RNA sequence: CUAAGAAAUUCACGGCGGGCUUGAUGUCCGCGUCUACCUGGUUCACUGCCGUGUAGGCAG
């Protein structure tokens, strides 16, 4: 699960570099707390205060949506717990949200 | 052979016309000899001035193509060659066939020197990085400064010497310019403990690379089996089994003033890992050895978990 | 001292492998997004047009082997329909050190050599053999069959040392040809630079743009490469093109081969211009090898005498010799 | 081995007396039963023994081209082994072996 | 004397793809943004119509071959419903310099066959030929099947040197025929335009748009590609169309093989038709090789006595060899 | 001091002619989404102006 939350990391390594216009356009909405690991260029229509739209450095939702990847990965049953792996499932779920928190703690800066 | 002073990168070394099959067994990413031999070439010709000293490499091989194609849909692959010119008689050459790839690396480093002792920081490593640029490392020219040259700039990070903490986030300061690559590190223990392990058929050493480039199934009396990464075989070093000679006994040497072995080839494997699965960069550095009492002319990643 | 037999040179001005790129006239000097023209696929029905046998003839044979031809799927690479202009751009580079070999056993036979390439670069410059290797950048040769009908080619090179340009220069590529040589005012300065960086300092690096207006929509041609042959008769023949980041590209060694058309000292005649400064110099284009062993001429010979027998040639066929230095090679038997 | 041997029929009547006996063993020294498995005197078999000893002729010393790709190799700290590797052929047909009996034939059917 | 064992030549006449599109006529004038006719695809049923040598025709075959499907799918254009033409526009540029070849072993061979095209032209010059090109322009022979049954054909040629237009032509492609070779005034200036484009005065680049009204929602016929008619999962593609940039398109060669429709020299007719000049001057359609080399009228026996064995080819023919080499091709052994 | 050192893949081509894919069909039944809240961000370190050059009384 590690080595998958690298491989999505490669992924916004690879989405890092093939985006020349990165802005507000039409379908950016979700990309507009989307784009914080897949920070655009700096755009120009910015004023002084251009780091809450297109300078946001805040990447905490990304932990909701790492928190939303392993809800859906696999249906956590109600009774699949009583070894010490099940709710041990949960606590690599929050090894991984740590991880994901410690690399996107500088994304969008 | 220890953890450097400072590391040293070099983000987007894009190479062209390399040597694709480096050794008479594989054809995919050159050797890793080529380039502990392309940094001690580079300390050879800057750090007798500059007094520094680099023993290992870090490969992350971010994107490679191989001028390879399919002939008629079969299980297999050819070659795409290069003209050699006319012979003395002017029919045709002697055609011969070899692998040429143009591939994409970023080589980190490691320093014994004075690069921020009696040397300035940023002067040292522009000075290196515009000097590399004119020499070759895999029987292929680099190619230059171009709009790559635009992130191509870099710090030298030092690691020895600095808060724990940020020791932490120098290192992951250097890992955030290397994410779509996938670096390549040795698997010695692995080759040591999978081939004592499976050793349940027969004790063959040869045959462990033998048999993992390969889907190994021992299936239902479908369910493909647990692959633990990208086993394949790399070349790991030069068994030199003929005694030593000297430039007089066999003529025909480079220099007449060092001595000459005829060698042959050895077979590890090395796994493919995301820069993010490692302990340290500094745990992955393919240092080199040399063991004259033996045949065994080896280079070596050591301590890379 | 006697020959080093094991023997061996670098390339200098070695060039990489040009992309290429097409778009419109006079919209060419913002020639940085302009769409790669990929490699395409298309397929093609023969015939029989081959120089058949002088008495394997067979007036029923033919045309029984007429209605059933051979079947190519052959590549191209064409222009866009809005397309009128075709970029070309490499990146080229000198590595120094000229003279210096990097293999050879004898001391003796390199330290000859030492003051000779000492006292050639000491006796004269290079500047024959920068304005030789400036007429292979200034006019468009190495876009090689681009250049035939197309009605306006020119290059556009501009050195850099930072990352910007340093001094650029334009060119009108066919004003001067394929067959002269001859020296100009925006060209003695870059044959100083090509001179001074060549030698033994460093390193230079010079960005090539060639703009072939070749036509519209028209056909380009990249080099293709060799291939074995397939197992089958349907997709046989296949004309497979080269391509770098899924885009048609000439290869380096006939980008490089196209700057090294320098000598017109070959003792033939002066009547198809200059070739390709080769080791027993030959032509692909024209079949057998000139400057055979049995005249003077070639390499081995030249190099010999003006090393070990101290004989030095005369300086028009000398240039030769530091041609094919800078070439390079592997040499010995 | 190539080599330069031509004659395959002087090569080939030679090769069955050692597949199950040791006539495999007498191809090097001690022909006491290679010359008493000859007729003849001990010029003949001596013959066929410098003809048997000269098949693997060893003399310690090769030669070598200037093609042969002689590499350098670095001592720790020290000085420079050059190295020319070459290409086992038997050993690359061991793997065609192995390959070949993998590839088609019984386990790809 | 002896001849070339490798010899090549050029093309000289060099057209683009064709790329089509349909829309309304008499607003043809404006068709600078017509759409694209894009290749659908459409799912067919077969039958049985076909022969058979009763070898297995048993009273249940047929009946049961009926029953037992073979539907497949095809590939097909039609045009858009409220549109009636079709809008074919290609480029055709011709290089020059006809007689040159590109690589040739003998330097004795290669001098007497300049000198052969030259004393042919200087002889008499390209404009017989070059009318026979033209009318192959003019009448609008490139629309290979989307000529026939069309109601009115016409084509217009403009000039381009640079973005320019320099000279416009209307032709009328149903009112001359494919019949009658007939001049023109301002044919002949179209002529004389190829005549000095294949001489070697003045580049040419020519476009040439075909107008073809066929009726509303009919079916046009761009190229195929090989069919692979492979191992199905119960019915498969069998016809594909050529495709570029969302557009139908007609191949290079084909639009190349019928402009090149000269010859009605051949020993066999002369009235029935043109065909294509080729050695072994053969039709894919008609099944033979007109000009068998049992006969002296091909070109391999031609070329080769008249240029070694230095026999005229009877001046009413000897321009076959000179188009023939305006084809270019591979010659020798 | 790198399986290092080194290299023109060329030339031209008609894919093409035909077609009946029909015939049928029940997506079923039920549900608590709730509690919490200052944008007085700068929704452009902004708004009309004595001298076409900041030099000012402005609804600022």
């Amino acid at each position: 699960v590690a080595q998958i939350c690298d491989e999505a990391l490669q992924y916004a390594a690879r989405l890092r570099e093939l985006e020349p216009g990165w802005s507000a356009t039409p379908g950016c909405q979700l990309h507009d707390a989307e784009q914080l690991w897949l920070d655009p260029l700096r755009a120009q229509t910015d004023e002084t205060f251009l780091q809450r739209r297109l300078r946001g450095d805040w990447p905490a939702e990304v932990g909701n949506r790492f928190a939303n990847w392993l809800n859906r990965a696999v249906s956590s049953d109600s009774q699949i717990l009583g070894s010490p792996e099940a709710a041990q499932w949960s606590q690599e779920l929050s090894k991984e949200l740590t991880m994901f928190k410690e690399i996107l703690e500088d994304e969008r800066d | 052979v220890t953890d450097p002073e400072a590391l040293l990168l070099l983000p987007r070394l894009s190479i062209q016309n390399a040597n694709a099959i480096s050794s008479p067994l594989t054809w995919g990413f050159p050797s890793p000899g080529a380039f502990t031999g392309f940094v001690h070439a580079l300390q050879r010709r800057v750090g007798i001035s500059l007094d520094i000293e680099l023993d290992g490499v870090g490969i992350v091989c971010h994107r490679f193509e191989a001028q390879i194609s399919q002939p008629a849909g079969k299980r297999t692959k050819v070659f795409n060659l290069t003209r050699n010119p006319l012979n003395r008689d002017g029919s045709t050459a002697a055609i011969v066939e070899e692998g040429r790839a143009h591939l994409e690396v970023s080589l980190l480093l490691g320093v014994h020197g004075d690069g921020l002792d009696d040397h300035p920081a940023q002067e040292i490593a522009r000075q290196v990085q515009e000097q590399a640029g004119a020499m070759r490392l895999a029987g292929g020219s680099i190619l230059p400064w171009c709009n790559e040259r635009f992130p191509a700039p870099n710090a030298e990070l030092l690691m020895l010497g600095g808060s724990d903490e940020q020791r932490r986030k120098n290192q992951r300061r250097l890992t955030r310019r290397l994410l779509p690559g996938f670096a390549l590190v040795s698997r010695e223990a692995l080759l040591q403990q999978h081939l004592e392990t499976l050793r349940t058929t027969l004790p063959e050493a040869t045959t462990l690379d033998a048999l993992l480039d390969l889907c190994r199934i021992n299936f239902e009396p479908w369910q493909v089996r647990d692959k633990p990464g990208w086993l394949v075989p790399i070349p790991a070093g030069y068994n030199a089994l003929s005694p030593l000679y000297l430039p007089g006994e066999v003529r025909n040497a480079r220099d007449r003033e060092t001595p000459l072995r005829f060698v042959e080839n050895l077979f590890g494997l090395g796994e493919w890992l995301s820069p993010h699965r490692v302990a340290a960069l500094s745990d992955l550095l393919w240092y080199h050895h040399a063991e004259p009492d033996k045949g065994l002319y080896r280079w070596s990643t050591p301590r890379f978990v | 001292l006697s020959t080093a037999s094991v023997l061996a040179f670098e390339r200098k001005l070695d060039p990489s492998d040009a992309l290429m790129s097409a778009g419109a006239w006079a919209q060419r000097d913002a020639s940085q997004e302009w769409p790669a023209v990929t490699v395409r696929e298309k397929s093609v029905r023969g015939t029989i047009s081959n120089r058949l046998k002088t008495k394997d003839r067979d007036p029923a044979k033919l045309d029984a082997s007429i209605q059933s031809p051979n079947l190519q799927t052959v590549d191209v690479a064409n222009l866009p329909s809005d397309a009128d202009t075709l970029k070309v751009r490499f990146t080229l580079r000198v590595l120094g050190g000229a003279g210096t070999p990097s293999a050879c056993n004898d001391a003796a036979y390199r330290d000859k050599l030492l003051q000779t390439v000492a006292t050639y670069v000491n006796d004269q410059g290079f500047a024959e053999l920068a304005r030789r290797y400036a007429h292979n950048l200034a006019n468009a040769r190495f876009l090689w069959r681009n250049r035939v009908g197309a009605e306006a080619v020119e290059v556009r090179i501009n050195h850099i040392r930072q990352g910007e340009v340093a001094r650029a220069w334009r060119f009108d590529a066919l004003a001067i040809g394929l067959r002269d040589f001859k020296a100009d005012a925006e060209l003695d300065a870059l044959a100083e630079l090509i001179a001074s960086g060549l030698s033994g300092s460093g390193h230079v690096l010079l960005e090539v743009v060639a703009f072939a207006r070749i036509g519209d929509g028209q056909e380009v041609f990249p080099s293709q490469e060799l291939i074995l042959d397939k197992g089958d008769k349907k997709g046989q023949k296949s004309k497979t093109l080269y391509s770098v980041r899924d885009a048609a590209a000439i290869h380096s060694q006939k980008i490089g081969n196209a700057l090294r058309t320098i000598d017109t000292w070959y003792p033939d005649e002066d009547g198809l211009g200059p070739i390709a400064v080769e080791p027993y110099g030959s032509v692909t284009s024209q079949g057998k090898a000139y400057r055979q062993p049995k005249q003077k001429l070639d390499f081995y010979t030249l190099l010999d005498n003006w090393v070990l027998r101290d004989e030095a040639p005369a300086v028009e066929q000398q240039h030769y010799v530091i041609a094919n230095l800078i070439r390079g090679g592997v040499f010995g038997e | 081995v190539v080599g330069n041997a031509a004659a395959l029929d002087v090569f080939k009547f030679l090769s069955l007396q050692y597949q199950g006996k040791n006539l495999l063993n007498w191809l090097t020294e001690d022909s006491a039963e290679a010359l008493q498995a000859l007729s003849d005197n001990a010029e003949q078999a001596r013959e066929w023994r410098q003809a048997f000893i000269g098949i693997t002729t060893v003399k310690g010393a090769p030669a070598s081209h200037s093609l042969a790709k002689q590499l350098y190799f670095p001592l720790p700290g020290s000085g420079y082994h050059l190295l020319a590797p070459l290409f086992p052929t038997s050993l690359v047909h061991h793997v065609h072996a192995l390959l070949r009996e993998a590839r088609f034939g019984d386990a790809a059917k």
